């Protein structure tokens, strides 16, 4: 799962 | 004078039903466990408040002498839920309450209403939105926000307010929900923004909205989200959430204004396949979509728990894709887009796309692309998950 | 030979779900987690086994090839329910089973087939009752069987057969409740009696069994009981459920034989009003009766918490009687009752009381007693609390 | 509580 933002 | 009133059955009921839900649950301060009763004036005032949210609401009431009393919420709840439909005589008598309706005949203990806390003053009101409408907005968004105390910045919908229109975003860093709505503004034109905890708004616009229309109260002028709280009010019921005071991330850059890929297809139908090939996902790990002349190869799971695939028509323009996602992240967002069909804005397998209600206009659109990206009232853009 | 076979969704669905209620959610024995599929002659066996309960199911079948798998049963059960309602097409292959149905197309991995403990055989029939009515009565005893393990005799539901009358009895000391009900035994003079564990029968009664009568198989004539394990054949299906060891106690030493006191009462109205009243009663370990001059007073509660009483109109014949109950066994056997109106026969307020259906003889009631303790198919005996 | 036996 990558993210929108940190 | 001790209070002394009549109440109907369902009308002091339903009001301790509500404002107990706001109670904290073995709080702090004892005297947080208690529900506020206060009556005049052919009235009856119920509130509850635990420092975070407050709860207030009024209902009709025969005062025989007005007065003041703070009673064990849960029990009030608990004994309020089980009285027969008749009358509800209420007489404070010394240091108990009494409760007597038909032949049942309750006696509690008062508390020290003198150690319970004033309730929070409501902002001024800035605006009134359609009870509906913000029910569902709110719940269009809240499903993208975080759902863990222990990363409460995410824990919020940030609300947006320029003059007539209202943005509500929220996002966990994998998933971002924003609807954009209007609403009658009660003061000058506003430009602000706060971030409400999720969780309490999506409260109020369960159990909050007894009426057709929904004042908020953040404030007027330059002192909009000064006081840190935000104000509910409908027909009767009035509450309070403190405010977060945290920074929500820069969403409108996030959002694509062109999609290499585009895929419309119904939810009812998208939905049940998915729900149907994750169970075989090592718990919603991921579902794969593959994307190819009009029609979605749904597939999950591994060689040891099982695998699954489904095959579905869906109207797929540009260039066949290959993207895989969380089920509940996908089932969320399509379960937000309140449409019979949902159309698909892809980029790359590795970015977000776009999930939105489908549009006339993506009917007619069809080609290699690229194509524009859609202006829609409500978004949920879903960050992908990595294929092996 | 691999086994292909097609079914109907509704009749697979189902066997499955109904055999997947034993599994385990985490399995000790790994095999024991498997639903066994054995397909041939135009039908196909489903069986689940835990060397305590065994259940068997045959639905129809289209055999294509016959052939025996065991597959994951919760995942069985979790993908037939998800089915469209189209036929299942089942076919084994190699290490994998193909289960597709509609456009969902499922591949699980078998199991140990070999390693699988082959199930009880049910032992010879002893008779058949009417299947509500057997469900019935295990749900009226079952709500006084003990939950203990440290005391195993109390953890069980006896169930005794007497030619044409079976009677069941459950109790944990502090209640006895005892169901005598017509059945119809296939070798009359049978005098046997087993004890069977509640929970597992309690549950098997209220999930249900198809079919108007089931064929009770305990054994033949001298044998009955001594297989160890109770049979149950329905329409379509067959278990075994082990029986306890241990040794049911004495009970029918502790039905009064007459009564001082008599009360008849309406169900509905008791068991409301002590619920009510038992909200102030924390502890709940005590609510007060107080029979006298046809008017039932309750009361309960503590001045920590709250005082509540109620008066209720009661067909009352005898002297004053003051006796306190404990509020959940009082309310777990008015509703066991399943009956308009409850008669109650106290002896005094620290010896044990009989709730039974009330009966038309009990409208005669008249004098100072005693009272013949009636003949009833249904008692419900609960020991009394003991007041200061 | 009491108890019918025990
Ligand atoms: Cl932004
Ligand atoms: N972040
Ligand atoms: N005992």
């Amino acid at each position: 799962q990558e993210s929108l933002f940190a | 004078t001790d209070l002394k009133v009549r109440l109907v059955r369902d009308d002091f009921a339903d009001a301790v039903a509500w404002v107990a839900r706001s109670l904290p649950s073995r709080p702090t301060v004892p005297v947080l466990a208690g529900v506020l009763l206060t009556g005049s004036d052919d009235g009856l005032t119920i509130s509850s408040f635990d420092y975070e949210v407050s709860a207030e609401v009024q209902i009709p009431a025969e005062i025989a002498a007005p007065g003041t009393v703070l009673v064990s919420g849960r029990l009030l709840s608990e004994i309020t839920r089980a009285l027969p439909n008749k009358p509800v005589d209420l007489s404070v008598e010394g240091t108990r309450v009494s409760l007597t309706c038909g032949s049942a005949r309750f006696s509690l203990p008062t508390m020290a209403v003198e150690d319970y806390p004033a309730l929070p003053e409501l902002p001024a009101e800035t605006g009134s939105v359609p009870a509906d409408l913000f029910a569902e907005a709110i719940g269009q968004v809240a499903v993208a926000a975080g759902r863990d105390d222990t990363l409460p910045m995410l824990t919020g919908i940030r609300v947006e307010i320029s003059g007539d229109r209202m943005v509500l975003a929220a996002t966990d860093r994998f998933r971002l929900a924003v609807r954009e709505l209007t609403w009658t503004t009660k003061t000058p034109d506003v430009e602000a923004a706060v971030l409400v905890p999720a969780k309490t708004l999506a409260e109020a616009a369960k159990t909050g909205l007894d009426g057709s229309e929904v004042q908020l109260a953040l404030g007027a002028g330059p002192s909009v989200g000064q006081d840190g709280l935000l104000g509910i009010r409908s027909e009767g019921k009035r509450s309070t959430t403190r405010l977060l005071d945290a920074e929500f991330p820069k969403f409108r850059q996030l959002l694509p204004t062109e999609h290499t890929a585009m895929a419309t297809i119904g939810v009812g139908e998208l939905t049940e396949a998915i729900k149907r090939v994750a169970l075989v996902a090592d718990r919603g790990a991921q579902v794969r979509m593959e994307f190819a002349d009009d029609v979605l190869h749904l597939s999950a799971g591994a060689d040891d728990v099982g695998r699954a695939e489904e095959d579905l028509p869906v109207s797929f323009s540009g260039e066949p894709l290959t993207i895989a996602f969380n089920p509940g992240y996908l089932t969320d967002g399509l379960g937000a887009l309140h449409s019979e069909r949902v159309t698909f804005g892809f980029t790359t397998p590795s970015k977000p796309a776009v999930l939105r209600p489908a549009t006339e206009a993506d009917a007619a659109l069809n080609g290699n692309g690229p194509f524009p990206a859609a202006e829609t009232d409500y978004v949920y853009l879903l960050m992908p998950v990595r294929l092996p």
